[PDB]
């Protein structure tokens, strides 16, 4: 039972599945069908998101952690 | 809580000195009346009066 | 206890300390005081130095309070002040031009005019003479009159009511009735004045 | 002297030059775009002034710069406007909904998610929405006000799936959804069947360019927070046991395109939450952290003096601060002291003073 796991390991994690479905839905939205989740992992955005969820789930929630989270998701979602 | 916890508690029961299979609190009454003394034998009860 | 002799009363007026250099009697008084600069009483937790505060509202607060819920008395006083302010402004929205210019929107001076309406002026005392108790008219001191008016508003808000209507709307409607010379506390004041008129030949029984 | 009310009702015309502006909204417009959900202590302000005058809060405008250029190719995109309690978290969602009806989007307005959780007394089960308990009364609250949010685009929907209504009735094909939402509002036994079938039908037609769907749900901490409503043998349930809200949780999973969903975390009835928790992960919980569908957290801040000076100077033309010495400069600095430039604690003083 993963309740006894202490750290947020990105392996088969749920927000990983959310941003992964996000990469599939976004690459369908752009109609550019390069669908390789292992290539989609190679972007700076999803790994800044990964470091932000790891830092946010282990280190308890501060303002600057949400600044880093906002910066990652803001350059991620093609929002200005 | 699941059997990960049940097995950790069972092995710490075999380790630290508690009973490994689960039981009732009514049956833990016998282990708390056995982990101490009866009332009559204390040096300040039967030797209340010298 | 646990205060002592010579301990002085609180001071709140900041501008009094700003410019006291104009007189000579109180000038020599605060020369005599600061020359001593005695052990004063500490400032209580109910009063402040602010300009947004009022003594009569804090007294009607404390005379409204049951026991140790200063928070609930604070909620009731805040709710009734805002509710009566918005009733006067909702009457402002249904006003004409001169009705705009004659309806007052400050709840504070309306409340103090309401208390001056609420104020009894001639009082009672039970005096025994010839074996009977006789109700004599006596003129009252000022703090007695104002205390009576405030507790009158409090108790006729409290118990002479229906169990339906909630208290800040209740006290707002009470202040509204007391503001226009037609509330029931005025009718009780008129009965008190009427019976002090009725026992007018007893006014020689007072020895003071 | 603060620049307040020359800027008219135009959420499509808010610049950064337009700062601190009490923009007046016509009251008929609030009959169209906000009868569904609003904070309860805000209704005192409007019916006393007849001025729905929202000052320019800089994060309240800043989300609109993410709604001009959010493309309709991209899916359902979450947005949260969180912060300290009383900074107008529930009022900063009010700034964006008036834009989307001005840009003719599809307003899936939800008033308050806390009332979906707490304080509903009469309880039914379900058979058509897969055997879970559900509230027909809370469905009855929602189904009436939703139509008058947007009435132009609800009847243009064609329901392209034959749904079964009863053992006496069904649903007719290609009908306007203005029928289908309100066809069984009379037969309240399965008016909780009128939500999960219907909102998942608005998922399909959102993908095309005729409809722009956006979830507008207030206080999402209750959607993944464990509820207080109990069963018959004194057993509490999950928030995943309510078939009224179980299909509602299907929507914030980016499964449709064409619109940009907005949500506002609130602190009125945050059950099993301390009062000093005000952040998203601190309120939504663990179930509100995994199923985040990556959201953009908007930290609603406190006032600057530019929002502070706009406030009381607005109240001076309205002759609202009735006290004698209150417009003195130091009498501003005590309201600046006691209310700490927070909007909701200033209105409490400007309620009675
Ligand atoms: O332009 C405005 N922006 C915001 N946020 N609030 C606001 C504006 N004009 C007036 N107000 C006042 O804000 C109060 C409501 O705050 P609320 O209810 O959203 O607080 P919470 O805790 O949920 O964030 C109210 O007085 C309204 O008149």
């Amino acid at each position: 039972t993963e309740a006894d796991m202490e750290e947020y390991i990105w392996e088969n994690s749920s927000s990983e599945r959310n941003i992964l479905e996000t990469l599939l839905q976004m690459k369908a939205a752009e109609k550019n069908m390069e669908i390789n989740k292992e290539e989609l992992l190679g972007t700076k955005e999803i790994e800044e998101y990964k470091k932000s969820v790891v830092s946010l789930k282990n280190e308890e929630e501060n303002e600057n952690s949400i600044s880093q989270y906002k910066e990652s998701v803001k350059r991620l979602l093609n929002v200005t | 809580l699941s059997e990960y916890a049940f097995r950790m508690s069972r092995l710490s029961a075999r380790l630290f000195g508690e009973v490994t299979r689960p039981t009732n609190s009514k049956s833990m009454k016998v282990v708390k009346l056995f982990s101490e003394l009866p009332l009559a034998k204390k040096k300040e009860t039967y030797d209340w009066y010298p | 206890s646990r205060y002592s002799p010579e301990f002085k009363d609180p001071l709140i007026d900041k501008e009094y300390y700003r410019k006291p250099v104009e007189e000579l009697t109180e000038e020599e008084k605060y020369v005599r005081e600061l020359k001593k600069t005695q052990l004063i009483k500490a400032a209580p937790a109910g009063k402040t130095s602010s300009v947004f505060e009022d003594p009569v509202i804090s007294k009607f607060t404390n005379m409204m309070m049951i026991g140790g819920n200063k928070v609930l008395a604070r909620s009731l006083m805040i709710q009734t002040l805002e509710a009566v302010k918005r009733k006067q402004f909702e009457k402002y929205h249904a006003a004409s031009a001169e009705e705009q210019a004659t309806i007052e929107r400050n709840p504070y001076t309306i409340f103090h005019q309401a208390l001056k309406n609420c104020e009894p002026m001639i009082g009672l005392v039970p005096i025994l003479k010839g074996g009977r108790f006789y109700q004599v008219p006596v003129p009252l001191p000022d703090r007695r009159r104002r205390f009576l008016a405030m507790k009158w508003m409090i108790t006729e808000c409290r118990d002479k009511k229906h169990q339906r209507t909630l208290m800040p709307e209740k006290l707002s409607h009470k202040l509204l009735e007391a503001f226009h010379n037609q509330g029931p506390v005025i009718k009780r004041k008129h009965d008190l004045h009427k019976m002090a008129e009725a026992n007018r030949a007893l006014a020689h029984y007072r020895w003071w | 002297r603060a620049i307040s009310r020359t800027n008219e009702n135009d959420p499509a015309k808010h610049g950064d030059q337009h700062e601190g502006q009490h923009y007046n909204i016509s009251p008929q417009d609030l009959e169209t775009v906000f009868p569904h959900g609003l904070p309860p202590r805000f209704v005192m302000q409007v019916k006393t002034f007849s001025e729905a005058c929202l000052m320019v809060r800089k994060p309240a405008l800043e989300l609109l710069h993410y709604l001009k250029n959010t493309s309709f190719a991209y899916p359902a995109i979450r947005y949260l406007l969180y912060g300290e309690k009383g900074t107008g978290k529930t009022l900063s969602l009010c700034h964006v909904i008036h834009f989307c009806a001005k840009q003719d989007w599809l307003i899936l307005h939800i008033p308050d998610a806390h009332l979906w959780v707490k304080n509903c007394r009469d309880l039914l089960q379900s058979s058509y929405n897969k055997q879970r308990f559900d509230q027909p009364l809370e469905a009855s609250t929602w189904l009436k006000n939703f139509k008058t949010t947007n009435e132009r685009f609800l009847n243009q929907i064609k329901v392209q799936e034959k749904y079964v209504w009863n053992k006496r009735e069904s649903t007719e094909k290609g009908s306007p959804l203005g029928e289908v939402v309100e066809q069984g509002i009379t037969r309240v036994r399965n008016a909780t069947d009128a939500v999960g079938i219907v909102l998942k039908e608005l998922k399909r037609q959102s993908s095309l360019g005729m409809f722009h769907l956006l979830v507008a749900v207030d206080g999402i901490n209750a959607l993944w927070g464990r509820t207080t409503l109990k069963r018959e043998d004194k057993s509490p349930i999950a928030p995943e046991e309510l078939a009224l809200v179980h299909n509602l949780r299907k929507m914030m999973k980016n499964d449709w395109h064409g619109g940009a969903i907005v949500s506002a975390l609130s602190q009125t009835g945050s059950l099993f939450k301390p009062r000093k928790a005000y952040l998203p992960q601190e309120l939504l919980g663990k179930e509100g952290f995994d199923a985040l569908d990556p959201f953009i957290p908007i930290l609603v801040s406190n006032y600057n003096p530019k929002e502070f000076e706009s406030c009381i100077q607005y109240y001076l033309e309205n002759n609202w601060l009735q006290h004698e010495k209150a417009p003195t400069e130091e009498g501003k600095k005590e309201l600046l002291f006691l209310s700490n430039a927070n909007p909701s604690l200033l209105e409490r003083h400007c309620a009675y003073l």
